[PDB]
């Protein structure tokens, strides 16, 4: 399924490096990240 | 080779926070409970 | 009145960089240290 108006992860995360965010906003970003880690660590994906 | 195929997010200065306690919690439960994997594994077979 | 268990804020400080907190505790750091900043600056602190 597509999924709109998202942008390369690192697109943003280059654009927070510069300012970064609000902490409750980057308290959300890491729970998504961290969910990602265990998405790709257990289908031990080779190309992330 | 452990170089040959990395995580490209392991670089990122996120992955060096310790993961929470929501996903320990959404986590821990499941894939500590050895019937969730018997399950996980089938479902795979079924696919694969 | 004196305060039990404290250290310097940069002892602490470093060594969270060394070991980055556990997000929802950084939070709360984070709430406590914008305190800091607005007392500070309202009554113009000349030595912190
Ligand atoms: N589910 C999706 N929703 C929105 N955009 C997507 C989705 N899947 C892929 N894209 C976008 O389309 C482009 C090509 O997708 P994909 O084929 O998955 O990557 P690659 O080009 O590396 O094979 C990607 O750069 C991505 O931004």
């Amino acid at each position: 399924l597509f999924v709109e108006g998202y942008k390369d992860a690192d697109y943003w995360l280059r654009r927070f490096e510069a300012e970064p965010l609000p902490e409750n906003t980057n308290r959300q970003l890491l729970l998504q990240f961290e969910r990602l880690v265990v998405l790709d660590y257990i289908i031990r994906n080779t190309d992330r | 080779s452990w170089r040959a195929y990395p995580f490209y997010w392991a670089w990122l200065p996120q992955a060096k926070v310790p993961f929470s306690q929501e996903i320990k919690d959404l986590i821990l439960p499941k894939i500590s409970d050895p019937n969730f994997v018997k399950d996980l594994e089938e479902d795979l077979y079924e696919l694969f």
